[PDB]
């Protein structure tokens, strides 16, 4: 049944394991540094991590 | 409900000592962070404090993940009328 | 004594250690732990007395009879919607076996000894 | 008995005041500590897109970390370096203390 | 809402009344008897009898089904 059949198929890479950190939305990710966070909600909450921007 | 009675009553348990408790949303995850000593579905956890919210006895809101329960002066009455505590004895969420 | 009897069965819900219902007292008494429990005489029982009376007149079970079953199923709290009054609607049971952990009550000892004379 | 103390933080301006004072505060209570070490900054780039939609100009906003670390030479036991550590404390700044 | 394919309903238990003597057999005289085989495990409870069918027999929760 579903009781064993939840883990069919291996969540162990790909999208399905690593899905974003805000709303859990599968798309616009960023892995780099250890985020797992879309885009935008990275650039919503991206300046009270104590940053200013200069370039 | 189609929990077993042992898991639900050691949840009450464990909701004695504290007054809130944490848990994560997914629907395909049997393992629990929190209480790790025992085998315990924290989709059904999470299913029955939203019933519990939907009879009124706690509140719930989220934040980006988790659930947030906290339990007031009602919740603990039906927690003492349900799982037989005395009533002198409080939660140690007072204890200041 | 049937006040404390009363009491005794209650604190023994509150407690928790008693096996409701008829099947799980028989795994009850499977797995040794038969110590008391309620029969009762000239019920609905086309054949049922002389299986009861087999079962209970056998191994250390405590000999305590009622007038009908269908008040032995209120004092346990069966199907008890509107607990505050009267329920109403109330279904039935036959017999439930007590397992009780803490033996030491205001009157066990008195209850203990009507079972042994 | 040298003792490295590697100095992070989140500005530069934070960071330099510290080390600044913590080596005025070394050559006042009379030990010996050699010159500030200075280390290169980590400059981090991020390139994002700004349009949630598909339509519109392609335009791009670059984010960066603008982070230093500073590291120095003690010749003092230990007592006295982590007496003047864990005092005077600010945030913005995480210390860390290697023995050697 | 409703297929064309009739539905799949699912093992509905049925009402077996007075299943008592099913498990403890009245002799002549007032005794007690086993008819039904037990599970071997000791993984299953002496309550819980070893389920019997036509030819051989099956395990509750073990789920240890022998044959003759
Ligand atoms: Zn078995």
């Amino acid at each position: 049944g579903h009781q064993q059949l939840y883990w069919s198929h291996p969540r162990k890479f790909g999208q399905g394991s690593r899905s974003c950190r805000v709303c859990s939305n599968r798309h616009g990710l960023i892995r780099k540094y250890g985020l797992n966070m879309c885009r935008q909600c990275f650039r919503q909450y991206a300046k009270d991590i104590g940053f200013i921007k200069l370039d | 409900m189609l929990m077993p009675k042992k898991n639900r009553i050691a949840i009450y348990e464990l909701l004695f000592k504290e007054g809130v408790m944490v848990a994560k949303k997914d629907v395909h995850m049997p393992k629990h962070p929190e209480l790790a000593d025992k085998n315990v579905p924290n989709l059904h956890v999470m299913k029955a404090m939203q019933s519990l919210k939907s009879r009124g006895y706690v509140k719930e809101q989220f934040a980006w993940r988790h659930f947030y329960w906290y339990l007031t002066n009602e919740g603990i009455q039906y927690l003492r009328d349900y799982l037989h505590l005395p009533p002198e004895i409080v939660p140690a969420t007072l204890r200041r | 004594v049937n006040t404390a009897l009363q009491e005794v069965l209650k604190t023994a819900l509150i407690h928790d250690g008693l096996a409701r219902g008829i099947r799980e007292a028989a795994k009850a008494l499977d797995k040794r732990q038969a110590h008391l429990c309620v029969l009762a005489s000239n019920c609905d029982e086309p054949m049922y007395v002389k299986l009861v009376e087999a079962l209970c007149a056998e191994h250390q079970i405590n000999l305590i009879k009622v007038d009908d079953n269908k008040k032995l199923g209120e004092w346990v709290g069966l199907c008890k919607i509107d607990r505050e009054g009267k329920p109403r609607k109330v279904v039935g049971c036959s017999c439930v076996v007590v397992k009780d952990y803490g033996k030491e009550s205001q009157a066990k000892d008195v209850i203990e000894e009507y079972f042994k004379c | 008995h040298r003792i490295r103390i590697t100095l992070t933080s989140r500005n530069v301006k934070s960071l330099e005041k510290v080390c600044a004072d913590l080596i005025r505060g070394a050559k006042e209570k009379n030990l010996k500590v050699k010159g500030p070490v200075r280390m290169p900054t980590k400059t981090l780039r991020i390139t994002t897109r700004k349009t949630p939609c598909g339509e519109g100009s392609k335009t791009w906003d670059r984010f960066q970390m603008r982070i230093h670390k500073r590291l120095i030479d003690l010749h003092s036991p230990s007592e006295i370096v982590k007496q003047i550590t864990s005092i005077s404390i600010e945030p913005g700044v995480e210390v860390e203390v290697t023995i050697a | 809402k409703s297929y064309t394919t009739p539905k799949k309903n699912k093992h509905k238990r049925k009402k077996v009344k007075l299943a008592v003597l099913k498990y403890y057999k009245v002799d002549e005289n007032g005794k007690i008897s086993r008819l039904r085989r037990e599970c071997p495990s000791d993984e299953c409870g002496a309550g819980v009898f070893m389920a019997s069918h036509f030819d051989r027999h099956y395990c509750g929760k073990c789920c240890l089904t022998y044959c003759f």
